[PDB]
This record gives structure tokens, C-alpha cells and sequence, in this order.
């Protein structure tokens, strides 16, 4: 949701 | 006119990750965006065509719909072993609420194919829960599971800039709950939040408050399937601590391995249905440096907890509880963020100095490029 | 690191 926090582990949603 | 690309980025959390598209813009005159994209990074490969049409009413609901294939390698995420490879398609209404606002819903079809799973407690209760009875002593297994889900989201966007954001907050709650007629029913909650107060009138001095919330949990007797299970630990959640490594971890079968007449605890995670994450995070001019406003460096107080709400403690009184949400792990660490020529760029160093049995550390991270 | 090219 916000450059560099929460990046998905089963990407790639994000 | 359309374009096509290729990306690389690298990271503590994903390794190398591999990007690549074609896009056109109104595609043979139809209003609708058509992409198709894949990415691949160390445990990972997905593909996807997407069909967007961000102006489905002129004023600017939007309709998007895909095709997608993933192929996912649990144990080279930092998991506990398993392979997922699934495929589906879906259909998206954006609806723009106001300035700040914009609600997403959706129907989704996902195809899971589950094998080589290692046999592991929290694993196979998912599994009995489902009807499903693979041995206990080999690796040699099948599961597979097709599901129709209502997807809903909520994002609230009031942040003074998306470069180096001094003011305001984001917002991001996820939903979604299976509809009857799938294989697996359950629902499945998501909340980001980030919020910047500056402290000094330039806005150099800025603190960040993080919070992650994440549950999902079975209808009727059956649980939440593994494979939508949430992890916490990694360069973007909780800092200091390996990807993925906060929360339950693998009790295997007499089959780390577990290859052994007895169940064997391990410290491969497995992640869980319920997750939280906070952070406290000082944002600092840049020390010895001069402009300045290029880079972003910080000093942070990160916070997190996973755990396994099905977890059977009194079965298992010889093991950690992992329905115990109170195992709050703790880092402390410093950041930097900076627009590289190789693409934006975080590295942090960080110390957890909260920790419990099978965590691991990784006082060292980064990220360059695009890993998501 | 991205690169784009248009057709
Ligand atoms: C590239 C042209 C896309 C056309 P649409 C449907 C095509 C059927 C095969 C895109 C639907 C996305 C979910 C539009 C339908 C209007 C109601
Ligand atoms: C500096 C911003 C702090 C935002 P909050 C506290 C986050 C803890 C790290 C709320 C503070 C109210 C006074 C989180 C609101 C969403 C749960």
C-alpha cells in the first residue's frame, strides 16, 4: 500500500 | 499507443525479481487498457493479461478485469515446504468516492493446486478440516481447491505527497469471504495504516506511525486455508527480523526435516490467520549531507505478532502455544531511502530485541528497484 | 531499475 512497507508475499497485488 | 518493458529490482525479501510487459492504452479503439505482465523472483512466478477501463462511466468508475497463473514455492519464501500453483480471473469496480477516497468491489475465481507438502500439524488440521486425509510420512501429495470470493477494499489517501511524505495518512482495508458453491469458506481481513505528523514547520522532522492488521478465519468447521495465511518479519513489515519468520512455526511428522519416531519442532514458519504489526518510525534530516531532499534517513521502533487462532494447545501442551497472540517481537534500527539511479532504494539495519524460540534475525536489509 | 520503450 506505501513505498516500502507491506510488499505481499504472494505478490503481486501490490 | 502502447509500450512494452522489462524491470529489475533485488531485495532482502524476494531476491532478484525479474518484470515484464506489453501495454497499449485503448487497445483496437475498445477504451479498455490490455496488458500483459509477468514477474519472477526467487519463490515466485506470476503472469497476468489485465483489461482496464479506468473510465467505465465518465465519472471514472472504473472496470478491470484479468487473467492470471502463479506458481509459488513456499520453502524458498522461508517457509515451510509446499508448491501452490494456481490460476484464476477476476472482476474489478473501482468506484472514486471523493478526493481522498475510493472503495474497490469485485468477484473473484482462483484454482489452487497444492503439493509437495511437507506434513506439518497446522498444515494438516487445514487439511482434515477440508475432508482431506494425505499421509503423515511422505511428501507426496495433492490437494486441490476451487473458490469464488466477493473481494472488497477501502483505500484513504490524504498524504501531502507520495515522494518522502511529510503529512497526512493512507489508509487500506481489504476484505474478502468466500461464496457458496467454492471448495473452501472463509473470510479475510486486511488494514494498512501510515501516518506522517511533521513536527517542525519545514516538515524535516516528521514522525510515521505503521500499523498492520490481518484476520481470516473458516466458516461453518472449516478453516482459513493455509496458503492465504499472513507472515510478519521482512525489510517492509518488521525490520531486523527474516522474511516471513514471526508467528507459529512447522511441528512436523516422523516422515527442520524431521527424517525421527516423534513430532519435531522446527523454525520454519507457516504463518497464521490473525497478524499485527506496529511501528513507530522518526523521520531526521539527513546527517552530513547537504542540499538533503533526496534521501530519507530514520530511526524506527518496529512491533509485530502472527499467530494460529485454530492452534490446539491442549492436544499439543508439549509445544509453544501458537494461538498465543502475545508473542510481540521487537526491533529497533535506522533507514535510508534514496532515489538511485538502479531505482528507489531502502536499506535499514536493525536489531530484535524481542525475539522468540525458531526466530530469525536479519540485522542487514534493502530493496532496489521494483520487488512488488 | 525499469526500462519502457514505446512502439
Ligand atoms: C478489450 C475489450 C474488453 C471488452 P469487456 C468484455 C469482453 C468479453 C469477452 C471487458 C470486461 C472486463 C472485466 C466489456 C464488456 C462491457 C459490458
Ligand atoms: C504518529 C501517528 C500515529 C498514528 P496511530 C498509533 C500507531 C502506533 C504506532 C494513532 C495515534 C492516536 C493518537 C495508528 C492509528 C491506526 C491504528
Amino acid at each position: 500500500f506505501l513505498w516500502f512497507y507491506h510488499r505481499p508475499v504472494r505478490g503481486f497485488d501490490c | 499507443t502502447g509500450s512494452f518493458n522489462f524491470g529489475i529490482g533485488y531485495g532482502t525479501e524476494s531476491g532478484v525479481s525479474f518484470q515484464a510487459g506489453v501495454q497499449q492504452d485503448n487497445w483496437l479503439g475498445t477504451g479498455y487498457a490490455v496488458g500483459i505482465n509477468g514477474t519472477k523472483n526467487d519463490y515466485q512466478t506470476y503472469a497476468e493479461l489485465s483489461v482496464t477501463n479506468p473510465y467505465f462511466t465518465v465519472d471514472g468508475v472504473s472496470l478491470g478485469g484479468r487473467l492470471f497463473y502463479n506458481d509459488f514455492q513456499a520453502d524458498d519464501a522461508d517457509l515451510s515446504d509446499y508448491t501452490n500453483k494456481s490460476y484464476g480471473t477476476d472482476v474489478t469496480l473501482g468506484f472514486p468516492i471523493n478526493e481522498y477516497n475510493s472503495l474497490r468491489a469485485g468477484l473473484g475465481y482462483v484454482h489452487n493446486s497444492l503439493s509437495n507438502m511437507q506434513p506439518q500439524v497446522a498444515m494438516w488440521r487445514y487439511l482434515y478440516s477440508m475432508g482431506e486425509h494425505p499421509s503423515t510420512s511422505d511428501q507426496d501429495n495433492s490437494f486441490k481447491t476451487d473458490d469464488f470470493t466477493f473481494n472488497y477494499g477501502w483505500t484513504y489517501n490524504k498524504l501531502d505527497r507520495g515522494y518522502f511524505p511529510t503529512d497526512g495518512s493512507r489508509v487500506n482495508l481489504t476484505g474478502k469471504v468466500t461464496i457458496p458453491g467454492s471448495d473452501n469458506e472463509y473470510y479475510k481481513v486486511t488494514l494498512d495504516t501510515a501516518t506522517y505528523v511533521p513536527i517542525d514547520d519545514d516538515h524535516k522532522w516528521v514522525v510515521l506511525g505503521r500499523t498492520r492488521w490481518g484476520y481470516g478465519d473458516g466458516l461453518g468447521g472449516k478453516e482459513m486455508p493455509f496458503y492465504e495465511n499472513f507472515y510478519a518479519g521482512g525489510s517492509s513489515t518488521v525490520r531486523g527480523f527474516q522474511s516471513n519468520t514471526i508467528g507459529p512455526k512447522a511441528v512436523y511428522f516422523p516422515h527442520y526435516e524431521c527424517a525421527a519416531k516423534d513430532l519435531c519442532k522446527s523454525d520454519d514458519a507457516v504463518g497464521g490467520n490473525a497478524m499485527a504489526v506496529a511501528s513507530l518510525e522518526f523521520i531526521t534530516p539527513t546527517p552530513f549531507i547537504s542540499d538533503a531532499n533526496s534521501v530519507r534517513t530514520s530511526f524506527f521502533w518496529d512491533m509485530g505478532t502472527v499467530w494460529d487462532t485454530n492452534w490446539d494447545s491442549s492436544q499439543y501442551s508439549g509445544y509453544p502455544d501458537y494461538s498465543d497472540p502475545s508473542n510481540i517481537r521487537m526491533s529497533a534500527g535506522i533507514a535510508l531511502q534514496w532515489m538511485s539511479p538502479l531505482g528507489p532504494l531502502v536499506f535499514s539495519y536493525a536489531q530484535p530485541f524481542k525475539k522468540y524460540d525458531g526466530d530469525k534475525a536479519e540485522q542487514f536489509q534493502f530493496n532496489i528497484g521494483k520487488t512488488w | 531499475w525499469n526500462w519502457s520503450k514505446s512502439f
